[PDB]
RNA sequence: CGCGUCCCCCGCGAGCGCACGGGGUCGGCGGCGAUGUCGGCUACCCACCCGACCCGUCUUGAAACACGGACCAAGGAGUCUAACACGUGCGCGAGUCGGGGGCUACGAAAGCCGCCGUGGCGCAAUGAAGGUGAAGGCCGGCGCCGCCGGCCGAGGUGGGAUCCCGAGGCCUUCCAGUCCGCCGAGGGCGCACCACCGGCCCGUCUCGCCCGCCGCGCCGGGGAGGUGGAGCACGAGCGCACGUG
RNA sequence: GAGUGGCGCGGACGCUACGCCGCGACGAGUAGGAGGGCCGCUGCGGUGAGCCUUGAAGCCUAGGGCGCGGGCCCGGGUGGAG
């Protein structure tokens, strides 16, 4: 039940939407392995421009 | 067994203000000292100021530091704001301003002393004026916020220019029942 | 499963509380609501004002002489009195002096 | 120098000595100037009344200028017409007293709250006793006890009230200054009758206390004060 | 020093200054030559602490 | 400044020791030893400080000079006075009056050198 | 002041080198705690 | 940018630019002053009449 | 933080600051926007008018790409070209106006709010408001349009 | 209770001392003091006197013949997430923010990029939409014209915290007399804000007329007066944190 | 206020300014709201050159007290590692 002045919102929670919930502590892990794997890349096209 | 309602004996001024920071904090000092051993008003006026909230002090733009100090009796006169003085940048002509303000936009700075005028902090003005004889006393819009157009009389009842809390404004964004003869009703 | 429908027995004891508050009594009311062929009118009467301002700095300024020439040519008992008189520091300042030098 | 700054301290020092000296005899012949207008005032209340006996005439003295209403009903159940007109007359709480100037405004408050206040007629010396022990003085919205004269003279004196027999004279003769001067006491707070109340709920004139007492507020100013 | 001390840091016989050391403590690679250095600095004892 | 480094030190510092409804400061500056904007051996650039001596008897007076305020060893200067219970409580009284050094600290300092001077001094 | 005094700089020794730096304009910026 | 650029409020406060143009300090105290009776107390009925 | 909280101080108290009477029960008005035509009529007409029903023309695939059109006025317009230009405009005698690119700035329109300050301008602008037009004129100046 | 003076009838004495005088002191006293007494309010047990029904709960009203509760320990109930509103604190401020990305033990941290500021919200509203999209008076050329000019210029009113000017005034057997310091008759400039009047922009309706023109018409703009808008009228937002709903 | 004319090397307290102090008036209270906690529990960054096998935590107490209260500090016993 709405109080008084206050906006009006359709919160998109009404489906069991906890199960699908992405965390994002993969980040800080993932930033790393993108590097990496960026690095590695740039080292085997050994005088080849690393963007390509 | 006195008949006296209590509900009105705690006033809600302010004594301090809520804000934790020394320099403000340190300022307070200056200014409770010049409150009372002045004779001075305005020393009143600028301690009550510097208890106030950030919506109470809003920022005074530059264009209205011009405006309001291009007035008659008023030249050679310091500018003094408790709030802030942001740069307006859509004013070319600038001329020498002694102002006092809490804080002023570093652009504004660039703009005011290039034009050969002076900026004071409130320990200087103190020392330039104790009692602050010949300072013309300012403040930004209060009705400025925006949160103030949403206030007032309802919006969805007669003769109010009141603006609704809408997630989005469109076409299908609350415009049909309560806002149109064609529909149910026009208030 | 009755109730009580209806009374007003607390509502005299609410409404004292905040005070039974007397409308905004404002300078300036709103023309809201009069005759729109007045407002059209009066609207013109404002709309003009300019019309007539060289006859008014003229006619008002002519008054302001007529200030020079008017203006310009204008131009219980006794004891406690004594006391009253000698008993304050602006009327009784020499009055007090010579009380103190008159132990000689 | 200092030759003339210790010699200049002593003279203002000695000019505001003069000037307390000054005011003081004043304050001194205003008050032997009051014994001769209260002797006055008395005498000639009689005078008119011999006169009149002496004819075989009648001599209807003054109605009285000066109430006296002490309020004596508790805080408890009082209806609201009731309570603001109480809180007009400034009797807030039980064995509260104030001074009310009669007119035709005011006997219209006083009859229409008089279950809740035992009022009437002061003596002379029912206004000495209340301006001296239950004097108070309201200064800076404080009820500062009336203990020297330079705390009536300091709110009063441009009224020419400069002591406390100014203040008796203002109250027990009604001058044009007894609003300035009645607002200036805060509301008498008298204790409980010392002997005991009559009855507290109905009319003096039905064996009760409460509501008008001509000369006999007197009889209860001294068994409250 | 005063914020330094109100900290808790044993500052007391640091000989003067916010503390600025020549650029060859950058060419270190010994303890042993780190803490005699700190000796000399006299804030050894903010490490005895 | 002073007043600056006042309003961070009030509540946060090391030294600042609460209990028992008591606030006091262990500073090794502070006479009265209480936290107070007038008795911080820290943060003004004139500090007298009043220590028992390094020997058994004698009472050392710790000056704080007008040059070195940011140098935390050439700061302090420190003088052992090891003579009577009047002509060291004496010493004080000139080093402080008669040098205009922190007059507000020159009872307050007699005080603690005294009760220093009653310390070192032996029970029957 | 915005005076920025000259800071020396100390030898492995603890002794004062004669190469001297100007406190940097960081060391007077306003000390907040909030 | 600094709020205020003189924090040393020692030597403001006590600098002659303020200490012309204050007022005077009121450091007399002022505690409670006891009432006393007309009837009983003679030589403070002679203060007030 | 949990500490400055109110249930915190709510320890003791036996309905937890929610009504004595009136439990502190689920969902006793509806889930959200329940009975808004129904129960809670008065609410969603006296803050909300216009929220229920249709009004004017569906437009099925709307792209926010076609209906770009984003406006500077003539107040702010001196802003989009440097310090460098104006003073250097206003300096020299030759009468050369400098050139104003709204498009370059981000802008497709030039409206006419602010107060140009009186020296000529060129606006190569894509589109125009006829008292933008004007304000450039009245100074002395073009109204370039460009595609 | 002076004399040296200014009329109508007949400017500081020199001390003492006592005190009903801005809240108590005595410059008065006397007793008992080591395994038998001294104090210790509190806390153990006990007795007397007066008071005193059992808590929690819903309830108009509970000690209730309303319900839960034999007793004790431990566990046990407004959380977290997203969104929104408002208040408050911080930073920068017509901006602001890297939050995604990239660069370089604690560190999965922190630091940095600005041609990584795309983009978000803000800076512009309004209309269903096509769309349109936020000041002007006068003074000269052609008692008047569209228009060639022309300096000037974001209103007006009333109330407004503060500031400004100051007729005059604030003292030492004295008279002019400068300089500061301060108060006040009276006067103005008036911040914020409020009420009112104007104006301005979009929608729509009535009125009436002029203009533009590579394309002259089922074209394009303009004007006056009402009226609808979550607008303008010399920006306040954005980010972060906290509180409450 | 200020110009210019007519012997003795002496004087208590203070003011964590978020402090200290003074004067007046007032103090019911369910639902409910807000504030202040040098109230209490558990972890964290700091900090106390903290405390501890010459006995930590805990637990008991006719011990001493403190705070309006939440609670806390000590004495004694017990215990064995924080």
């Amino acid at each position: 039940a709405p109080s008084r002045n206050g906006m009006i919102l359709k919160p998109h929670f009404h489906k069991d939407w906890q199960r699908r919930v992405a965390t994002w502590f993969n980040q800080p892990a993932r930033k790393i392995r993108r590097r990496k794997a960026r690095q590695a890349r740039a080292r085997r096209i050994a005088p080849r421009p690393a963007a390509g | 067994g006195v008949d006296i309602l209590h509900n009105k004996d705690r006033k809600v001024w302010r004594k301090e203000p809520k804000s934790q920071d020394m320099y403000l904090r340190l300022l307070v000092k200056l200014y409770r000292f010049l409150a009372r051993h002045t004779n001075s008003t305005f020393n009143q006026v600028v301690l009550k100021r510097l208890f106030m909230s950030r919506t109470k002090r809003p920022p005074l733009s530059l264009s209205r530091v011009i405006r309001k100090m291009k007035l008659p009796d008023r030249e050679n006169k310091t500018a003094v704001v408790v709030g802030t003085i942001t740069d307006d940048v859509r004013v070319q002509e600038v001329p020498k301003l002694k102002v006092c303000a809490l804080r002023v936009t570093s652009r504004a700075h660039s703009r005011i002393l290039k034009a050969e005028g002076k900026i004071l902090t409130f320990h200087q003005l103190a020392l330039d004026s104790p009692k602050g004889r010949g300072t013309v006393l300012l403040s930004g819009p209060r009705k400025g916020r925006e949160v103030y157009q949403h206030f007032g009389k309802a919006p969805g009842t007669p003769h109010s220019h009141t603006k609704p809390y809408v997630r989005s404004k469109g076409r299908k964004f609350e415009r049909a029942r309560g806002r149109r003869a064609s529909w149910g009703y026009k208030n | 499963a009755k109730s009580k429908n209806h009374t007003t027995h607390n509502q005299s004891r609410k409404w004292h509380r905040n005070g039974i508050k007397k409308p905004r009594s404002q300078r300036y009311e709103s023309l809201k609501g009069v005759d729109p062929k007045f407002l059209r009118n009066m609207r013109f009467a404002k709309k003009h004002n300019k019309k007539g301002l060289k006859k008014m700095q003229a006619n008002n300024a002519k008054a302001m002489a007529a200030r020079a020439e008017a203006i310009k040519a204008l131009v219980v008992s006794r004891k406690l009195h004594r006391l009253a008189y000698i008993a304050h520091p602006k009327l009784g300042r020499r009055a007090r002096a010579r009380i103190a030098r008159g132990l000689r | 120098n200092f030759a003339e700054l210790k010699i200049k301290r002593l003279r203002k020092k000695f000019a505001q000595k003069m000037l307390r000296k000054a005011r003081r005899k004043l304050i001194y012949e205003k008050a032997k100037h009051y014994h001769k207008e209260y002797r006055q005032m008395y005498r000639t209340e009689i005078r008119m009344a011999r006169m009149a006996r002496k004819a075989g005439n009648f001599y209807v003295p003054a109605e009285p200028k000066l109430a006296f209403v002490i309020r004596i009903r508790g805080i408890n159940g009082v209806s609201p017409k009731v309570r603001k007109v109480l809180q007009l007359l400034r009797l807030r709480q039980i064995f509260n007293g104030t001074f009310v100037k009669l007119n035709k405004a005011s006997i219209n408050m006083l009859r229409i709250v008089e279950p809740y206040i035992a009022w009437g007629y002061p003596n002379l010396k029912s206004v000495n006793e209340l301006i001296y022990k239950r004097g108070y003085g309201k200064i800076n919205k404080k009820r500062i006890a009336l203990t020297d004269n330079t705390l009536i003279a300091r709110s009063l004196g441009k009224y020419n009230i400069i002591c406390m027999e100014d203040l008796i004279h203002e109250i027990y003769t009604v001058g044009k200054h007894f609003k300035e001067a009645n607002n200036f006491l805060w509301p008498f707070k008298l204790s409980s009758p010392r002997g005991g109340m009559k009855k507290k709920t109905t009319h003096f004139v039905e064996g009760g206390d409460a509501g008008n007492r001509e000369d006999q507020i007197n009889r209860l100013i001294r068994r409250m004060n | 020093p005063a914020l330094v001390m109100s900290k808790g840091h044993r500052i007391e016989e640091v000989p003067e200054l916010p503390l600025v050391v020549e650029d060859k403590v950058e060419g270190y690679k010994k303890t042993k030559e780190a803490v005699l250095l700190l000796k000399k600095l006299k804030a050894w004892n903010d490490i005895k602490k | 400044s002073a007043h600056l480094q006042w309003m961070v030190v009030r509540n946060c510092s090391s030294f600042l020791i609460k209990r028992n409804k008591q606030t006091y400061s262990t500073e090794p500056n502070n006479l009265k030893a209480r936290n107070s904007f007038r008795y911080n051996g820290l943060i003004h650039r004139k500090t007298v400080g009043v220590e028992p001596a390094a020997d058994g008897k004698g009472v050392v007076v710790v000056m704080k000079r007008r040059s070195g305020q940011r140098k935390p060893a050439t700061s302090y200067v420190r003088t052992t006075i090891n003579k009577n219970a009047r002509a060291t409580l004496s010493s004080i009284r000139h080093m402080i009056r008669k040098n205009k050094y922190h007059p507000d600290l020159r009872m307050a300092a007699i005080r603690r050198a005294s009760a220093i001077l009653r310390s070192q001094k032996p029970v029957m | 002041a915005c005076a920025r005094p000259l800071i020396s700089v100390y030898s492995e020794k603890g002794e004062s080198s004669g190469k001297n730096v100007t406190l940097p304009a960081v060391f007077k910026a306003p000390i907040r705690p909030d | 940018m600094h709020k205020m650029l003189n924090t040393d409020l020692s030597r403001i406060l006590k600098s002659p630019e303020i200490q012309r143009a204050l007022r005077a300090p009121r450091k007399k105290i002022h505690r409670r002053v006891l009432k006393k009776n007309p009837l009983k107390n003679l030589r403070i009925m002679l203060k007030l009449n | 933080p949990s500490r400055l909280r109110k249930t915190r101080k709510l320890r003791g108290h036996v309905s937890h600051g929610h009504g004595r009477i009136g439990k502190h029960r689920k969902h006793p008005g509806g889930r959200g926007n329940a009975g808004g035509m129904h129960h809670h009529r008065i609410n969603f007409d006296k803050y909300h008018p216009g929220y229920f029903g249709k009004v004017g023309m569906r437009h099925y695939h709307l792209k926010r790409n076609q209906s770009f059109c984003p406006t500077v006025n003539l107040d702010k317009l001196w802003t989009l070209v440097s310090e460098q230009t104006r003073v250097n405009a206003a300096k020299n005698k030759t009468g050369a106006a400098p050139i104003i690119d709204v498009v370059r700035s981000g802008y497709y329109k030039v409206l006419g709010k602010g107060k140009l300050p009186k020296q000529p301008v060129i606006v190569k602008a894509k589109f125009f408001s006829r008292r933008a037009e004007e304000k450039i004129k009245g100074v002395g100046g073009a109204c370039v349009l460009v595609a």
